[PDB]
RNA sequence: UGACGGCUCUAAUCUAUUAGU
DNA sequence: CTAATAGATTAGAGCCGTCA
């Protein structure tokens, strides 16, 4: 008692929907989502409660239909409006009527299998963690020694001007073929500051603000990472405010490094991942690696069109998942790595500053079922 | 190793005070807030432009079906879902000639024709407004597609006019500030979408899977310009008023005249969530500077504060400036000037770009949304965008780029600055979505923006955003 | 301008150094 | 005030995708 008994599933989950929200009851297969007593359960129903009735199947229930009735002896809104006054006309019982029911049905069994889990992940990062740095920040005072328009970013040492001095972590006596007039240099006149002071920000002093310095270092880091993509023989593409570099065809074994494929051919074209280095100190010490797609013709010279550039990168953007990036991120990585674990910027003579290739590993709390 | 948090659902409110996490089942399930009773409609254009709304009004009403619907939910009809009847039956037509259609389309100059259009419109919006006796809700704008394709502002065809502006909705929607009237602006390839194709047989876009978005968004849309609330929020505390600050620059002008607007959400004792723009433009003289001057600034919180009391009766504890530049320290010295006394601020700075791209170690979709790195006391990442558990699918397609939520000034809780943030993701009217990916406090004030920028000489503007989106 | 996101190019603007008086 | 070298911040136009 106090119960009424795949083209149109969800025309029929609203209207069952609906019809329980106007405090009409609805039974429905909808409801139990497991399966396996589903028969016998209705054919109790129909011979024992049922007075009232609303493919091999259907024939079967359109003669259970006859037999029971022989025994017993445009819009939706003019569809809904129809419903609703044929069960009023028939005086179908109806209990207090609520929707709390209806909610926490839709809560219960509408996303079941969408729940939050909680499970602890790992997930990587696009930030390379920096292990150690040289002893000491070497300033030179070339007074007089240089020449005025000598452009130091010609050097293949990195260092980069400040006042009159220049700044940098090969020694003092580095790079003397460019600069002939270096032997005469007495040493007492070298400014030297340790990196542990004033990269953790315990450096206060006049010569340069630690706003000023972190600066200086990063130009010398991006200067350094630039030097050393020229110095694997590696191409560049000057962007649009940076620099992007990017590995040549046929310079990894079968175009794979790490069973990692960072260069390939579409149709007619040849497409390369690339990489941009740009080192910031907040919040720790990192080596940030962008990513991004160019497209060349021949595979070594770049093309000088820039809306088939990004046509390009779009149309190839669109396949990418998450695997995919966090895999050519770091082959690229490795691809760059010395002997284990970190590879170093050329930035002396017999000093290097350690970068480690393993990224920031980030750790959390709950975690999401993907349920294929 | 880092560790990542959590952050709860925020939740939405729903007819008959019930509860729930997506608005479009919310809507579905429950209903709107309030009750309206019908929508009145009327097209300016061609007869073509009646033929199309006529169509769209007729479809709108009618079941849609896509292939899979598990992606999206499907559309049962606005008067079912929205309690209030919207057909082709109150419309009032006025007709646009095709001969004055083409005597303008031949100056090959983009001001002088764009300013006639301008003016060849809402001269007849007004006279039908005006002068006939019936009152139509909601004033519809239906464009054609190729004039306007052709009024680009760095574009030719292949004074007193000149001196304007070289778009056609912006000084369209400054101009009818002053009188107060909801208008829709419509292109004709939105809902004629159907009738227009190419000579290969495919469409260039699959619209076939989108059907059903845009016809909630649409409706969403209209159902609020028509005085009606879809939705609103279950936990909205006292001392909670957020408020807006985009920058906008006017382009085409003797100084730069950077322009600033903003929004805001707050409280008007009806048991609702009241959005209106308490916005009048505010000008930077200075080229390329994105702060605003004491006055200004001063001027812009002294307004929200005002509405704020006379809303409710009393200031707020709590109000939050979600913003996409960072501040100064007189820009801060101008918000602490009409602070209340025993009240704090806090400024949320939201830096969308910044490389930070984060892979599950096994599965390819992407990180799960409400999930929060904390770097500090004054620093996060929200991943606004993300996984949804709820829909099982992907709001990006790409990897994300999380905002950068500073706590650039006063002091506050990181998960409770996150969660408001999170929450604030929903309470959107032009589309009927799950969650924004940006606040729509940033949002909303960036098209206000770029709404009440053609034109300086509005006095009065609107309040609500009904006329603006 | 029915929406959103991810992008490309694009200049402007602030800070520090250098050279045009 | 004016022109070069870096980083760090900001906006603005123009284009692509939504199936599976
Ligand atoms: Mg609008």
């Amino acid at each position: 008692r106090n119960k009424i008994f795949p083209d149109d599933n969800d025309f029929t989950r609203w209207l069952a929907l609906k019809l329980i929200g106007l405090g009409y009851e609805v039974w429905c297969d909808i409801l139990f989502l497991d399966k396996g007593d589903f028969w016998s359960n209705i054919e109790k129903v129909i011979r024992e409660d049922t007075c009232k009735f609303l493919r091999e199947g259907v024939l079967k229930e359109l003669a259970v239909a006859a037999k029971v009735k022989k025994q017993l002896k445009m819009s939706w809104a003019r569809g809904l409006k129809d419903i609703l006054e044929a069960f009023e006309k028939q005086k179908v019982p109806k209990e207090v009527a609520d929707a709390s029911k209806s909610n926490l049905l839709y809560q219960q069994i509408f996303l079941h299998d969408k729940s939050v889990i909680e499970k602890e992940e790992i997930y990587d990062s696009n930030w390379l963690s920096i292990l150690s740095f040289p002893e000491e920040l070497r300033f030179h005072e070339y007074n007089w020694m240089l020449p005025k328009r000598f452009d130091v970013r010609e050097l293949t040492f990195p260092a980069v001007r400040y006042k009159n001095y220049l700044c940098t972590f090969a020694w003092a006596y580095d790079f003397t073929y460019h600069l002939p007039k270096t032997e005469t240099y007495h040493k007492s006149k070298t400014i030297r500051i340790p990196t542990e002071e004033i990269l953790s920000g315990s450096y206060d002093s006049n010569f340069i603000r630690n706003a000023e310095c972190k600066r200086l270092i990063v130009q010398l880091l991006n200067k350094a990472f630039e030097l050393r993509m020229k110095d694997k023989e590696v191409q560049e593409y000057e962007m649009s405010n940076k620099t992007a570099y990017w590995l040549e065809k046929g310079k990894l074994e079968k175009d794979k490094f790490e069973k990692t494929m960072l260069v390939g051919k579409q149709k007619d074209k040849n497409w390369h991942f690339a990489i941009s280095g740009a080192s910031k100190l907040y919040p720790f010490p990192v080596l940030m690696i962008s990513s991004h797609i160019f497209f060349t013709a021949d595979g070594k010279k770049l093309i000088d069109s820039s809306s088939v550039q990004h046509s390009s990168r779009r149309r190839q953007g669109k396949n990418w998942w998450n695997n995919t990036w966090r895999t050519k991120l770091l082959a690229f990585i490795k691809y760059l790595s010395d002997d284990d674990t970190s590879f170093y910027l050329e930035m002396g003579s017999e000093e290097k500053v350690f970068v480690s290739n393993e990224p920031v590993k980030f750790k959390g709390n709950v975690s999401y079922n993907i349920p294929e | 190793m880092k560790e990542l948090i959590y952050i709860e659902e925020p939740k939405i409110l729903f007819a008959h005070g019930q509860k729930c996490t997506d608005a479009r089942d919310g809507l579905a399930l429950f209903g709107p807030l309030n009750n309206l009773y019908g929508i009145k409609s009327g097209v300016i254009g061609t007869k073509q432009g009646l033929k199309i709304f006529r169509d769209y009004l007729d479809h709108i009403q009618k079941p849609i079906y896509n292939s899979n619907s598990i992606t999206r939910p499907m559309f049962p009809g606005f008067e079912a879902v929205f309690d209030c009847k919207w057909e082709s039956t109150g419309i009032t037509f006025k007709e646009v000639t095709n001969e004055d259609i083409g005597k303008f389309l031949y100056n090959s100059s983009t001001h002088k024709r764009t300013y006639d259009l301008v003016s060849l419109f809402i001269d007849k919006i007004i006279s039908a407004n005006k002068n006939e006796d019936e009152n139509v809700d909601v004033w519809f704008v239906i464009v054609p597609d190729e004039i306007y394709k052709y009024c680009r502002p760095n574009s030719v065809l292949p004074a007193e006019t000149y001196n304007y502006d070289a778009q056609f909705h912006d000084q369209f929607k400054a101009r009818l500030l002053k009188h107060t009237i909801p208008t829709q602006i419509f292109r004709e390839s939105t809902l004629a979408w159907r009738d227009f194709k190419n000579a290969f047989g495919l469409p260039i876009r699959d619209f076939s899977k989108i059907e059903g978005h845009l016809a909630w968004t649409i409706s969403t849309a209209a159902f609020y310009k028509a005085g009606g609330k879809p939705w609103k929020l279950s936990d909205v505390r006292n001392g909670v008023c957020y408020l807006g600050l985009v920058y906008k620059k006017v382009e085409k002008s003797k100084n730069p005249r950077n322009a600033c607007c903003a929004a805001q959400m707050f409280l008007d004792n009806g048991d609702g969530t009241v959005f209106k723009g308490e916005v009048g433009p505010w000008y930077n003289p200075k080229n390329g500077q994105y702060h605003l001057e004491p006055k200004e600034a001063k001027a812009l919180l002294s307004q929200s504060l005002q509405s704020y009391k006379e809303q409710i009766g009393e200031y707020p504890k709590e109000v939050f400036i979600h913003a996409k530049t960072r501040f100064n320290h007189q820009e801060w010295d101008a918000f602490l000037e009409v602070t209340p006394k025993e009240t704090n601020l806090v400024g949320v700075t939201i830096s969308k770009t910044k490389p930070l791209k984060l892979y599950k170690t096994e599965g390819d979709y992407t990180i799960l949304r409400g999930n929060a790195y904390v770097v500090n006391e004054r620093s996060a990442f929200l991943w606004t965008v993300g996984y949804v558990p709820k829909i099982q699918t992907a709001l990006s397609m790409e990897v994300p780029n999380p905002l950068f939520i500073e706590i650039n000034k006063g002091e506050a809780d990181i998960k409770q600055v996150l969660k408001d943030i999170l929450s604030l993701t929903k309470l959107n009217y032009n589309a009927c979505i799950f969650a924004d990916g940006e606040p729509v406090t940033l949002r909303f004030a960036d098209k206000i923006g770029e709404i009440l920028t053609a034109s300086t000489d509005i006095k009065t503007p609107p309040l609500a955003f009904k006329y603006y989106i």
